[PDB]
């Protein structure tokens, strides 16, 4: 029974290391890109806002 | 000096060798290898195998043209399988035995 | 010693509902989100491009009506 | 026969002193082989691993860079 | 005693065959190094030799690579 | 782990010297060479020096660089004179131990 | 296209240090074999030999001292 | 550059494979030790184990052997 | 616990075999032996060997009795050659796993 | 070659000690053993020591003897106390080193 | 030609060893018994020269 | 050196004929010398016996005689 307990521990551990591994590469990088992709998208935000007075003072 | 009398092409479309014989020094193989060469242009390398069963491949030729050894007769095994188009063009075997070289004929294989 | 991997076990799935599952429960977070953000591209590039074209729509009579 | 037994006595401590003396060469030299040649086998391997790279490294420098080299400079078409 | 010298004889005689059986296999180990001595000099050099021809050409084949490789600088820029 | 050292940067208008030395792994060296990097650009060997310490360079230091060894004090070294200001480039000493590369930091050489 | 374009470039080079940086794990527990095992292969050679003497130093010590002591005892005759 | 993502997309999937497959090797070289690891523990014990009572024969055959050798000197001189 | 169901002796005068079986443990060999013994006397050994193919024998059975090996069935091979008077005798096989050593019948050798 | 070297001479009407050193080689040593001897008369075993530091001995001494070892100093210890007269011998210690064996000067121990 | 002279200096040298080795053993031991066959014989050589004395003073 | 090994062969035979020589010259010496020592062991055990034996042979005159 000492190898029956062992035969899941490589077993366990190796789903677990794999989703330790897979989850927090899974979650960073994309985590990085999401807050430069508000950046990226939210600074050009104004660019409309900024346009929207500019059509509306000659038009 | 060997006589690499070289042989196996064809000029095809489905299965195809590069098989480069011995004449003498049955193994007494160091650094030996193969080159082909498009018309118009000088030569290149397509497969080179070393005495000590490593063997390694340009890109193209990957996963297409296989290089073994057979030291019960010294005779390269090339094999030329899934001829795709691009593999038209014009072999020879090599060898290098006392530092000095050594060249053969090879042929032209065209496959489209 | 085998006892001691029989208390691993119960720690180990106490390390996934806790550590395991915050990255899991993440996960759910930042596609929630980039969806709307993504979303939301698509739509403020809509809604860009209706008055940044009105822009040169609009504009072009500045200079046809001085030659007036 | 008194000097006769006692001669062979004598007799064999000697050729019994050779039995080492001619196993104590035989154990020296017999060590030569098993630490010179073994390593001496062992630079073949490690002057081996040069002729798998220089392939390898010129693998990529024969092919490729004459791949799209020559190509790049067709020029003349 | 009186065959005690018989006994002792044949020890006299056994001890001597193992010098002469032992000295043999000295002999043999001799040319088991020497004529082994002469392949060990053959290999390296014949194993060296085609390394030392073959910089030479992983050296001069790049010549072209890079006496030609200065010219798409004028076209590609 | 191996590790490499460079050494041997200068300018002149003509006096110059390079060296790469090593601390470890010492004279444990089959086949190592040299290169140059050309800025913003590839690179390429440009001397070499072997475990019988024969002779032979790149085609454009034929009779402008000699090099030679130390077999103790692991440091090659090679002979820099008659400079033309076209050699310039970013030089970088190299080494494949047990059939592996190993690079170092990197230098470069000019000459204006 | 420029924040796309820089992305996919700083993207890269974080993996190839990881294609490092698992290489470098291998080359080392690798390691831990060619010498680990290799030597521990020897000590079971060097085991090996008293299991080969301790019978030969019986051989004589079982037969020989038993084929004429029990002989010599034989005073019941 | 509109392509040069294109192929800068592919590095960024190459390069993932290459952590998929170089992974799976050291999946497989820790048991590759650890299973050899429970293998060269038996073995020593089975073999020093079988030599652990082999001194205990080599010295108790040899107490028939001392304990009765000790009677021949009553009546050899 | 190993089953040597030995066989393979005679009683006559020309050439004979002591072959040990197997049951179990197909060359879990470690030391592995014979003896035999002369009656009214208690045992001895006649030849022993051990699983690295060095064997040793005891003066008698020199040049006239062979012990060798067999892996392939598990069955070590004690040929009986030139059998001599005094070869006369009760034998019987060996074996030691565990450290608990094992035991069997043997047969009774008599050649005159 | 390897050297060994004794120790542990004595006498009282009660007293003793032995020790057996070795300066090279050290703890390179599978089985190593004991031995006295009779003055004019034969040689044999009286104390052990293993790899694992087992404990047996020659049916004479048993409780009577107590053996140990140190990995590090390369000197087995042996205890000796409640003499009898009789026990008065030559005695060697013994070591087996690659298969081969390994006597050296030898000594005595007398009580009386 | 090299291993032609080489051919035979392995070979002439062994016959000489052979030589050497065996005449130094085969002179050495019997001229040491030689003469303590000679003391062992000319000692009682004076033994008759003693009795014939000792056989003339009676007779 | 071949020529070195050449030299050797002149000189090698130079001293077979020198203590080569000289130690087959010295066993010449040992055995006619042993067989004039050996035979003579016998002459003189043949010359010894006869007068150890008269000895016995002519002393028993002694004490027979002094009987009268």
């Amino acid at each position: 029974q000492a190898q029956r307990q062992i035969a899941l521990i490589q077993a366990e551990e190796r789903e677990v290391s794999a989703r330790l591994a897979a989850a927090e590469t899974a979650l960073g990088e994309s985590d990085a890109r999401r807050q430069t992709q508000d950046a990226a998208l939210e600074d050009n935000a104004l660019e409309i806002d900024r346009l929207r007075n500019a059509l509306l003072q000659s038009d | 000096e060997v006589q690499l009398q070289e042989s196996g092409g064809g000029l095809v479309y489905d299965s195809l060798r590069l098989s480069c014989a011995s004449s003498r020094s049955i193994d007494g193989i160091n650094i030996m290898r193969w080159y082909r060469q498009a018309p118009g242009k000088q030569r290149g390398m397509v497969a080179v195998v070393t005495g000590w069963g490593s063997t390694n491949y340009v890109d193209s030729v990957k996963g297409r043209f296989i290089i073994s050894r057979d030291s019960a007769k010294d005779t390269v095994y090339l094999q030329m399988n899934n001829l795709k188009p691009e593999d038209t063009a014009v072999y020879s075997c090599n060898a290098i035995y006392r530092g000095s070289e050594y060249w053969g004929q090879g042929t032209q294989v065209t496959v489209s």
